[PDB]
């Protein structure tokens, strides 16, 4: 029951089906944007950051989420493609100047008050 | 006619105090016009009105050659101007500070300072407030 | 010596050339750039002062942030900056470009360009005056008057 | 009112001077620290105290509109004066 | 006693204000 | 009550309850409710199905005209179970007269787009999309119009904090522009104002 | 392949930030893709962090050319919302600068226009006027653009003593000016052809795409707020409205002088009927109290702390309120939970609506006719990014 | 109530078209164009002789900020805060104790003036008539901290401009 | 047409919110008590939450 | 720690970190990225510049307001080394010439200027300075560049005996002049090496590592007294080296041997130039000499650096040096040199 209303899909089968085609599609546009954007990154970095960010949401059960989150990779594909987006936001994935926060208990300690 | 006008030219030279002073003023000011002084400043700032000009060009300031301790023979600005003479110049009022003077207060400053901006007077901004946590003093002595 | 004043000499004629030709790009953001409008007007005239817009940043010596910069915006502004050939100058103009403004609390503002580019001349209002921007301008002339690049190469 | 620090820094009307192991003096290096010259505490406490003959009077600071809200002051107390809690200017009554 | 003063048009009224287009023919044939 | 207060319109009151009601039986299916402001404004509570009849209708029959979407937004409301209510502003030239339609929708339910109905609504919901995150079904070009390219969430909702999670500075070495997580160096001073006693008796509610 | 090209955000025909995507074969533009928000502030989350009072100056920078008339809608949003009235002193002062608002932006938009085209004369003709309003401005506020003059309750101050008389003496000389623009450009063949057929827009898609005011009435569509939903004393001025015949750029630029000069005697008969009395409503709960009262008076004091610190409240409610402004309707809806502060603020400016149609009003044409279509639909980005 | 501004049918009677003819092959409106320019090129500019020379304002002109004393040389301003709670850019920053007289002043005041939009809300707000917006508006600086006012900075503001200010509010009061 | 979901409801992934944000962070959902200074109880109607405090330092500049 | 320098924030761009820093040399190429580094964290940073301003403008958005302070000073004063070091927990040493000018030979920038720097330094209380020097100073070295960086390595060391000695190996870069020398011969036809560049070694280190490793050793309180060598993790042959350079520029390589002499007379006929030479004498001798193996002093991996290879950095360095037609050629394509690692 539960009584929802889809999407695009009706179950987690079709959801899926949706995210592999567009993984297809991010993985077919990685080189073209390494080319494009004269990213200092290799072809493999790019693929390797696509695949990180599929699987920063790999826990998702709801199909309508899945749709949701095929739908957000749509547009930033269809952004990257047309070079709406700059360098800048292409390498905004990598965190370049963003130093690492540590995440053992006594380095936190250390630093500062939050956990 | 146009020798009216000429005259008018020479008549302007000649109403600066000599070819010099004509230069000066065109030198420093890109202006030959005569008007009539409306007064001077405590820093040496010259104003003059003509009412027969448009708004908007009937009063200026000669600024002085020597501000406070600067040199401001070619180095002039808008804000060496001082208040009362602001206040006329900028038509806010028409009643000069000579026969309407300012009411005097003793913390009024006596002399005008310009824009100190990129100069060793600048202002830094800094807290004003005191320190809100004391700390613990250890004692002077050894505990054994 | 002759060769301390032979490079105090031509770098008091190249500053006063560099002084008296100033180029802003054609560049405004937002409610500023209105004000900057009426600083070409006829009531003030920026071009007797030698100031005249040009379009094309390669063409240009003054960039003049007239307006809010967003984030979605700073990319370009930033961009636009570096193909400036050099010598140039930023002019900060307004509260927006100074340090944020009315939209300092904002997710999708820039607090103050200078997180961005270099600023010589910081214009406060909202908006400055076209009097206050003029006087902005002819304090930046002053600034540029004040150099020595020939001094301290031949110093160094 | 203003006095130096033993570092050689005005001493402003809030108090505040750095400290002689606060790096933050070095934001006035080769600059100047601003310091307003005519302190307020000092310039009340030289006006002369108001003698009126009633035991409750009113302040509003001079040049009405252009002053502050009008307050009246009680003037029982003959140990002190009535102080002003706008304007600082002082009244008593009449004593000895 | 005294009375309200405030900016207000003229006793009467102010002169009329001209807004139709003047373009004239200028020319000849 | 004469110099300060704003006067009434009874008749056109009257011709806006009319009106509503007409509205309501033509179309039962999906109209849940029918409201007209003191100020004369109507405003007319449907079910999100019906989102598209009701416009067409509206703009389409002869005694409504409203050939002309003013505009059309959201509000954010999350103490509802359907977090987002719809508003459609429409402007009747032949009848000089203005009505509102809203509807509701949660996080995970799309509505279906009026673009067909009218042409303004294209940049409408994208408007909505980007600031609120309502997905509309059957759009043309849905993406994000207002906010910055990759910008994660959506700004207008309630939740979101004002001054976000991300700025942009020039940074030298990697010679571009980076977003970093935000750091203010004077914190937003929140201000807490409501007076504890109440304004206006003739909204209070039940004390449950 | 069409050849894709970036139009602004730094480009002088742009009028902002505008970057404008365009697919050309040749010069021909076969795709337009206006983007914006590289001037999107977030101005209505910010308003719903203000008091009623506090967001008055959002309205002043949403559209920069038309401040007073910002002023004014947001002034009758949250009036209509208290249930107030202001006094008619206020709204004749409201209706005049509102005039003098509409000759600031009609100007500014007519001589950009003209600009962009090529024409670069006429706009240092009329700057000149524009500061001399720009000084009426600034003697009644304080401030030369973004005064915040009209608030919720009327006015914040009445006017100085002789500024009736200088408007008048501006006034009086204005048509002139008009009237050199006109010989400038009206029956310039090289204007007509930069203009005449460019950009034309049907009646049944104005209307569709959401379009008001002028991009309008070019089209014959017979439509003015201020004569059909009038508001303040609109009702008591005599003016007409002018209608185009072609739905053209040049038929909306005749439709924009001709308004300018509606505008002049509008602003003729509200100096010829200013009444006396007081500026803002006589009800010091909403509006302040003079300072002299504030000073004196126990209440006013209170009153006056109150509505500085915390502001007025307002009965919960939703309202659509719509204006005339010289760009085309301008709305607000604003909804009130019953406290001092607005729960939320949609604003609706025409020049996204204006925008999301230039894509459908640019087929056929070129870059140039482009150009002349983006100054044509009289773009603010203040307005349309907010 | 409208008029129409493109609903004109030009005459085809010989003397028309060959006027039109003439218009057409001599360029007639195109002299006129000129004629315009000729004549705007013989009347006297409208520009002014700045710095020399100023643009008009008026006393209710909104410029720099400064803090005010009573004529005892005694500060106006009484830490209220309502300047800081009306202020709708969160520009100004407040911090009060009591005096060692036991008087009610501030110890922190600092206006950030590239956050104020100018829109002079907080001398309407003030109730001792402590903070205006005086008439200075020439105070650009060439670093950004120049602009991040404190008291000190505030108060000497106020002596140096008191003699204008004062002149400027004894125009306007009666309008406030 | 209806899919019958069956499970608890998650909306996490399309926030936006980084996920530091999400996970250490504690609410508090309270109806806030009654400011001792006055006695109108109009603000004690309505539930609110609100985020755990965290670390407010002093600015180099101007404090 | 005086209460106002204690660590406060995450370490941003508002924060405070606790240092107080004075960085000599800061308009250089080193100095550029040292000092984003400490403003990256909200350090105070002190400028010392001789400059003409205008040259330090591009440092101004490295810090939040008031976290960049710029004073003027002069190499041959102590008075103004005192001026600037008077308030800083931590002084920076980065100043240093490629060739010498006529008021500054040097023995002036590499001897007298870093020495008193450690002097006043000392006097004022400063509690940590770091200078840094060359990998290849040697008292006896064929270059008068490296003996004077060794002379004044010693000096240093004996007026702050606390002093952390940094020891890089041609630190390459966006504005390295190690990179861009190899690139700017090609103008030229021929690229002149001596012996063919097949008896030289070379170790070079990133830029971006030795900013770092700065900024480590700040934060190390075990790294007071000590020596390192910022060394990269690749020894290529100089043959390989400028034959891979040229690949990453898809520029055309025609290497050929030039003998000493003949190099030497080039450099001293380039020598003459007022301005900054395109090279010198004491250039070609650093050049063409094998960079030192220094197994017993500590390197990047003892600051917690992770060294980052030449393969990964060097487009970013030569894609400004292709012409239109190689703009755009991925980084994975130019098949990484030989390296001769033991
Ligand atoms: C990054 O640093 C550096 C620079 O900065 C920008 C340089 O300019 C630079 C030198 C710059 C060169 C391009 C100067 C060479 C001069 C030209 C290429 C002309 C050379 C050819 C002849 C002089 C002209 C006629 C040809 C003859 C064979 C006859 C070097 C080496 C450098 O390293
Ligand atoms: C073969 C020659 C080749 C080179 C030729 C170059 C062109 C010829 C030289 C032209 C010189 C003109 C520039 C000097 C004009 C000075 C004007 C004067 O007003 O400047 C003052 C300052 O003068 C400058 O400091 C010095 C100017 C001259 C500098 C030295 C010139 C030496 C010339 C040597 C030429 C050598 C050429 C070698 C290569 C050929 C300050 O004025 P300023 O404050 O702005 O005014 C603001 C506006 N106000 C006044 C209304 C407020
Ligand atoms: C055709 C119209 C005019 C043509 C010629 C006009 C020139 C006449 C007057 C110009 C005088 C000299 C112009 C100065 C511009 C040259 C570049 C410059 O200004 O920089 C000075 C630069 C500063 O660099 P550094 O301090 O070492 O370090 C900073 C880098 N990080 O050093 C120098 O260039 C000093 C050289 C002095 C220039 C020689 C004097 C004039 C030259 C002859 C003119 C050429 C015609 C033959
Ligand atoms: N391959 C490399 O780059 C490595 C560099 N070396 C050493 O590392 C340090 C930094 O190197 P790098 O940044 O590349 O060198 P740079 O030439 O780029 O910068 C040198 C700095 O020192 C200043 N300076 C130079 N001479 C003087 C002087 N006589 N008086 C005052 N200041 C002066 C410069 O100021 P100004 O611009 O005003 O002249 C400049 O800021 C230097 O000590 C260098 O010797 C260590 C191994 C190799
Ligand atoms: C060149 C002269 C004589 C004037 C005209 C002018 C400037 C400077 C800048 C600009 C400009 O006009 C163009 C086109 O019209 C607008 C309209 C704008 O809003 C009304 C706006 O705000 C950013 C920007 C613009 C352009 C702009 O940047 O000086
Ligand atoms: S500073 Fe004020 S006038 Fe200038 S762009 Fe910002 S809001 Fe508009
Ligand atoms: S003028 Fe307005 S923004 Fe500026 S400090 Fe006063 S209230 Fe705040
Ligand atoms: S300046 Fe005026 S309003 Fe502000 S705290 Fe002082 S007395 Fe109160
Ligand atoms: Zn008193």
């Amino acid at each position: 029951g539960t009584s929802v209303k889809p999407i695009f899909s009706r179950d987690m089968n079709e959801a899926k089906r949706r995210v592999r085609e567009l993984y297809r599609a991010w993985y077919r546009e990685v080189p073209n944007t390494v080319h494009l954007f004269q990213l200092d990154i290799s072809v493999k970095q790019g693929r390797d950051k696509v695949r990180e960010m599929f699987m920063k949401n790999a826990h998702v059960t709801d199909p309508r989420v899945v749709d949701l989150l095929v739908i957000k990779g749509k547009m930033e594909l269809e952004e990257t493609i047309n070079v709406w987006k700059q360098r800048t936001h292409i390498m905004r994935f990598f965190h370049e100047t963003e130093a690492p926060r540590p995440t053992d208990f006594l380095s936190k300690f250390y630093v500062g008050h939050d956990p | 006619e146009l020798v009216q006008v000429l005259r008018r030219g020479l008549q302007q030279v000649s109403g600066h105090g000599g070819l010099r002073g004509y230069l000066r003023v065109l030198f420093r000011a890109n202006d030959v016009r005569v008007g009539t002084l409306v007064g001077e400043d405590k820093y040496g700032n010259k104003y003059y009105e003509d009412n027969k000009q448009f708004f908007g060009r009937h009063r200026w300031v000669i600024y002085t050659t020597e501000m406070n301790g600067r040199d401001t023979f070619w180095d002039v600005d808008g804000s060496m101007v001082p208040p009362e003479w602001h206040r006329w110049l900028h038509c806010m009022t028409d009643d000069p500070p000579t026969t309407k003077p300012p009411t005097a207060r003793k913390y009024i400053w006596t002399n005008h300072k310009f824009n100190v901006s990129g100069t060793p007077q600048q202002y830094v901004p800094y807290s004003t407030t005191r320190k809100k946590i004391q700390e613990w003093v250890p004692p002077s002595t050894p505990y054994k | 010596s002759r060769g301390e004043y032979v490079v105090a000499k031509l770098d008091d004629l190249v500053n006063w050339a560099r002084r008296s030709s100033l180029w802003p790009m054609t560049f405004g953001l937002a409610c500023c750039a209105v004000e900057m409008m009426h600083m070409a007007a006829p009531r003030y005239d920026m071009d007797r002062f030698g100031v005249v817009f040009r379009a094309s940043p390669r063409q240009s010596d003054v960039m003049i942030v007239a307006g809010t910069l967003t984030n979605k915006m700073a990319p370009a502004l930033r961009k636009v900056y570096d193909q400036m050939p050099e010598p140039r100058y930023v002019v900060s103009m307004g509260s927006c470009a100074n340090g944020g403004g009315y939209y300092h609390y904002s997710y999708s503002v820039v607090r103050g360009c200078d997180r961005i580019v270099p600023v010589d001349i910081y214009v406060p209002g909202c908006p400055p005056t076209a009097e206050a921007l003029l006087y902005g301008i002819l304090q930046l002339q002053r600034k540029i008057k004040r150099e020595k690049r020939l001094r301290i190469w031949y110093r160094r | 009112g203003v006095r130096t620090s033993p570092t050689g820094e005005k001493v402003t009307h809030t108090g505040q001077a750095y400290d002689d192991g606060d790096y933050r003096r070095v934001r006035f290096s080769d600059r100047q620290k601003e310091v307003n010259e005519n302190f307020a505490i000092d310039l009340i406490a030289e006006q002369p105290v108001s003698e009126v003959g009633s035991r409750v009077i009113s302040c509003d600071g001079g040049g009405g509109a252009l002053g502050h809200p009008r307050v009246y002051i009680n003037l029982d107390k003959e140990t002190k004066t009535g102080t002003c809690g706008y304007c600082g200017l002082q009244f008593r009554q009449p004593h000895h | 006693a005294s009375k309200v003063k405030q900016d207000m048009p003229p006793p009467g009224g102010y002169g009329p204000i001209d807004y139709k287009r003047n373009l004239p023919r200028r020319g000849l044939s | 009550t004469r110099p300060t207060i704003r006067p009434r319109n009874d008749v056109v009151h009257k011709q806006l309850s009319a009106f509503g009601q007409y509205v309501a039986e033509i179309l039962p299916k999906y109209v849940q409710q029918v409201q007209v402001s003191c100020f004369n404004e109507l405003e007319i509570f449907i079910h999100p199905d019906g989102v598209i009849p009701v416009l067409t209708f509206l703009r389409d029959h002869t005694n409504a005209q409203f050939k002309s979407l003013a505009d059309l937004t959201a509000v954010d409301v999350p103490t509802r179970q359907n977090r987002f209510e719809i508003v459609y502003n429409l402007l009747s030239l032949r009848f000089n007269s203005r009505i509102r339609v809203k509807t509701y929708t949660d996080e995970l339910t799309p509505i279906e787009s009026s673009v067909t109905v009218y042409k303004a609504a294209n940049w409408y919901e994208r408007e909505i999309w980007d600031m609120f995150g309502v997905f509309f079904a059957n759009h043309p070009d849905l993406r994000r119009i207002l906010t910055d390219y990759g910008f994660e969430g959506h700004p207008f909702r309630k939740d979101f904090p004002l001054s976000g999670y991300v700025e942009l500075r020039y940074d030298d070495e990697v010679k571009r522009v980076v977003a970093e997580p935000v750091e203010l160096a004077q914190e937003f001073r929140k201000f807490d104002l409501n007076s504890p006693w109440e304004a206006f008796p003739a909204y209070r509610q039940p004390p449950e | 392949s069409n050849l894709t090209l970036n139009f602004g955000p730094q480009h002088p025909a742009a009028h902002g930030v505008l970057r404008l995507v365009m697919e050309l074969s040749g010069e021909m533009v076969r795709k337009c893709d206006p983007h914006i928000g590289l001037l999107h502030r977030g101005t209505e989350k910010l308003i719903e962090y203000k008091t009623y009072l506090q967001a008055l100056p959002y309205f002043d920078r949403l559209d920069y050319v038309s401040m007073m008339c910002n002023e004014q809608a947001y002034s009758l949003a949250v009036e209509k919302l208290l249930n107030i009235q202001p006094p008619p002193r206020a709204q004749w002062i409201r209706v005049l600068f509102g005039e003098i608002t509409r000759l600031l932006n009609h100007i500014m938009a007519v001589t950009t226009h003209a600009l962009d085209i090529g024409a670069m004369t006429p706009f240092f003709w009329m700057f000149e006027e524009r500061e001399k309003m720009f000084e009426f401005y600034e003697r009644v506020s304080g401030a030369r653009m973004h005064a915040a003059y009209i608030r919720p309750g009327g006015v914040h101050q009445d006017l100085p003593l002789g500024l009736l008389d200088d408007i008048y003496e501006f006034s009086k000389n204005f048509s002139f000016r008009i009237d050199e623009l006109e010989e400038m450009l009206t029956n310039n063949r090289i204007w007509r052809n930069r203009t005449v057929d460019i950009g034309v827009v049907t009646a049944e898609d104005a209307l569709n795409y959401g379009f008001s005011g002028v991009m309008l009435r070019g089209s014959g569509i017979q439509w003015d707020l201020r004569k059909t939903q009038p508001y303040d004393v609109y009702d008591q001025v005599e003016f007409d409205v002018p209608i185009g015949s072609r739905g053209d750029c040049y038929d909306r630029y005749l439709c924009r002088v001709e308004e300018m000069r509606q505008s002049l005697r509008i602003i003729s008969q509200c100096l010829n009927k200013m009444p006396p009395g007081e500026i803002k409503v006589d009800d010091a709960k909403v509006s302040p109290p003079k300072r002299a009262e504030m000073k004196t008076s126990m209440e006013s004091l209170i009153h006056h702390f109150k509505l500085y610190t915390e502001g007025y409240q307002v009965p919960p409610g939703a309202t659509y309120t719509a204006i005339e402004a010289p760009k085309g309707e301008f709305g607000v809806y604003l909804v009130s939970d019953g406290s001092s502060r607005p729960y939320r603020c949609k604003i609706k400016a025409p020049g996204f609506a204006h925008l999301a149609g230039l894509d459908k009003m640019s087929k056929g044409h070129m870059l140039a006719d482009v150009v002349a279509i983006i100054g044509t639909q009289d773009i603010v980005f203040g307005e349309v990014d907010r | 109530t409208y008029k129409f501004v493109n609903m004109r049918e030009p005459s085809m009677d010989m003397k028309s078209v060959t006027d039109r003819a003439a218009q057409t092959l001599l360029w007639t409106e195109l002299v006129r164009g000129l004629g315009m320019t000729l004549s705007y090129l013989f009347r006297e500019p409208a520009t002014i002789n700045y710095p020399f020379e100023k643009g008009p304002l008026s006393p209710r002109f909104r410029g720099e900020h400064a803090l005010r004393r009573y004529p005892s040389g005694e500060e106006r301003c009484i830490a209220c805060k309502l300047c800081e709670a009306v202020c709708p850019a969160q520009a100004i920053t407040i911090e009060a104790e009591p005096r060692a007289d036991g008087s009610r002043r501030t110890t922190r005041y600092d206006i950030d003036m590239t956050k104020c939009i100018y829109c002079g809300f907080c001398q309407e707000a003030c109730p001792v008539d402590a903070i205006v917006e005086g008439p200075n508006f020439e105070f650009s600086t060439e670093t950004h901290e120049e602009l991040l006012y404190n008291k000190e900075k505030l108060l000497n503001n106020g002596d140096k401009w008191e003699a204008e200010i004062a002149a400027n509010i004894q125009a306007d009061y009666l309008y406030r | 047409q209806l899919i019958a979901v069956d499970e608890k409801l998650d909306i996490t992934t399309l926030t936006g919110v980084p996920e530091e944000h999400i996970k250490t962070r504690k609410v508090r959902i309270f109806v806030p008590a009654r400011n001792n200074m006055q006695s109108g109880v109009n603000n004690t109607k309505k539930w609110k939450m609100e985020f755990d405090t965290r670390e407010r330092w002093e600015n180099p500049l101007m404090g | 720690l005086h209460h106002a320098l204690i660590p406060h924030g995450k370490g941003g761009r508002s924060s405070v970190s606790g240092i107080v820093a004075t960085v000599f040399g800061a308009t250089g190429f080193l100095g550029r990225y040292v000092v984003n580094h400490l403003g990256r964290m909200g350090s105070q940073v002190i400028v010392p510049y001789r400059c003409e301003p205008y040259d330090t403008m591009h440092l101004r958005p490295m810090g939040d307001l008031g976290q960049i302070i710029f004073m003027e000073w002069n190499g041959k004063d102590k008075d103004s080394i005192r001026k600037v070091v008077e308030h800083s927990n931590v002084v920076i040493n980065l100043v240093g010439r490629e060739w010498e000018t006529k008021n500054f030979d040097f023995e002036d920038v590499f001897v007298k200027i870093p020495h008193a720097i450690a002097q006043v330094s000392k006097e004022a209380g400063v509690e940590k300075l770091i200078h840094i020097s060359h990998l290849n100073a040697d008292i006896k070295s064929p270059s008068r560049y490296l003996r004077s960086k060794a002379v004044g390595e010693k000096e240093v060391r004996a007026a702050f005996p606390e002093a952390t000695i940094i020891k890089p190996s041609d630190i390459f870069g966006r504005e390295d002049r190690f990179l861009n020398y190899f690139a700017s011969m090609r103008w030229f036809g021929g690229v002149p090496l001596i012996s063919l560049g097949k008896e030289t070694v070379k170790q070079p280190v990133y830029i971006v590592d030795v900013s770092k490793g700065i900024i480590n050793a700040i934060k190390d309180p075990d790294a007071k007294g000590k020596t390192f060598a910022f060394v990269g993790p690749n020894r290529y042959l100089l043959f390989d080296l400028v034959q891979y350079i040229f690949a990453v520029a898809y520029r055309p390589f025609l290497p050929y041997p030039l003998p000493h002499f003949a190099y030497r007379w080039v450099g001293r006929l380039f020598e003459v130039s007022p301005f900054e030479p395109w090279t010198t004498r004491d250039k070609v001798e650093r050049v063409h000499m094998s960079d030192m193996t220094l197994p017993h002093l500590p390197g990047l991996e003892d600051l917690g650096i992770q060294a980052t290879p030449l393969e990964l950095k060097a487009i970013e360095v030569l894609r400004r040096h292709r012409t239109y037609r190689w703009l755009t050629s991925e980084m994975e394509d130019v098949k990484p040199a030989k390296t001769v690692n033991i």
